[PDB]
């Protein structure tokens, strides 16, 4: 499964 | 910024005259991922051809297997032609059953 | 064995027109099992491989409405990284990241990563600790400035660490009809004359999964990587991979000459040599 995780640059 | 693909043009098993098989071309280590392959058969584009989804090395730079079902002959030419931005003129590399 | 889950996703700005090109694929070690791709059809996420077509609704619904929600990042990231970059928006640029675990012979965690790539060079990566990053340049130190006030890598180490060993533990017994068979190389050597004098011997190594393998040359007992080839693994397209070794040696002495195949697939490395008549 992928991550569920808010990583802007 | 631009890294120029590798082609490697082979079977997927290995070839007789008149078996069924699997014609690759396998490209990588290229750097942007927009490329043109087509596989040919003496020097025409062979319509049927499908490819990987694009993923990429821990170098970054990018990979694809373009392939189509063939049959070998004595008479048939087979290769594979590359376009991409850091290539002058599309590259032809020829299938060699031996390589 | 030593197993892996890996995720790479690929975004490609289109200045002339619209959103990007977004591109995403998953492994369980060289199996690729899912697939997004923003210009097909289903705009979902996609299986390919059975085993994970048993996987219910709810399986496919989150990983779509994740995978969409990455490639929302990478496109707000292109337009970040132009800004960072002080560059037009006229040309096409490109965003690539990885992620994934690695979990050792007893399937316990061994090792996480999680990068990324702007124009095909490193930007940000997470340490090998899970809780620091290195930042190629000061464009990356800004991003590494703001995911540090944000506790990022807290929910990556929590991600690598548990929920990816977890579902690549699921993934394995569920696949284990072939993520968990090794695929030993089958091999033979081909002989190709360059002249009256001169021979090429060429050993294969056809059909083998996973794909790392390694073929050496011996020359009376001795290693020779002189007048020698070795091309690039390459997927044979079912599954399997492909690999061949090339020495050129003096017509007659061709005995003196010993290939060497090691695979996880083999219990003993393989020798080789040229079968004269
Ligand atoms: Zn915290």
């Amino acid at each position: 499964v992928l991550n569920d995780i808010l990583s802007r640059l | 910024i631009q890294r120029t693909p590798k082609i490697q043009v082979y079977s997927r098993h290995p070839a007789e005259n008149g078996k069924s098989n699997f014609l690759n071309c396998y490209v990588s280590g290229f750097h942007p991922s927009d490329i043109e392959v087509d596989l040919l058969k003496n020097g025409e584009r062979i319509e049927k051809v499908e490819h990987s989804d694009l993923s990429f090395s821990k170098d970054w730079s990018f990979y694809l297997l373009y392939y189509t079902e063939f049959t070998p002959t004595e008479k048939d030419e087979y290769a594979c032609r590359v376009n991409h931005v850091t290539l002058s003129q599309p590259k032809i590399v020829k299938w060699d059953r031996d390589m | 064995g030593s197993h892996s889950m890996r995720y790479f996703f690929t975004s490609v700005s289109r200045p002339g027109r619209g959103e990007p090109r977004f591109i995403a694929v998953g492994y369980v070690d060289d199996t690729q099992f899912v697939r997004f791709d923003s210009d097909a059809a289903s705009q979902r996420m996609e299986p390919r491989a059975p085993w994970i077509e048993q996987e219910g609704p709810e399986y496919w619904d989150g990983e779509t409405r994740k995978v969409k929600a990455h490639s929302q990042t990478h496109r707000v990231d292109l337009g970040t990284l132009r800004g960072y970059y002080n560059q037009s928006e006229a040309g096409s640029h490109t965003v690539q990241r990885m992620y994934g675990c690695d979990v050792g012979s007893d399937w316990r965690f061994l090792r996480g990563y999680h990068q990324y790539a702007y124009d095909g060079k490193d930007y940000i990566a997470l340490k090998e600790d899970l809780r620091s990053w290195t930042a190629a340049d000061m464009a990356a130190q800004t991003t590494k400035h703001k995911w540090e006030a944000a506790h990022v890598a807290e929910q990556l180490r929590a991600y690598l660490e548990g929920t990816c060993v977890e579902w690549l533990r699921r993934y394995l017994e569920n696949g284990k009809e072939t993520l968990q068979r090794t695929d030993a190389p089958k091999t033979h050597m081909t002989h190709h004359a360059v002249s009256d004098h001169e021979a090429t011997l060429r050993c294969w190594a056809l059909s083998f999964y996973p794909a790392e393998i390694t073929l050496t040359w011996q020359r009376d007992g001795e290693d020779q990587t002189q007048d020698t080839e070795l091309v690039e693994t390459r997927p044979a397209g079912d599954g399997t991979f492909q690999k061949w070794a090339a020495v050129v040696v003096p017509s007659g002495q061709e005995q003196r000459y010993t290939c060497h195949v090691q695979h996880e697939g083999l219990p003993k490395p393989l020798t080789l040599r040229w079968e004269p008549s």
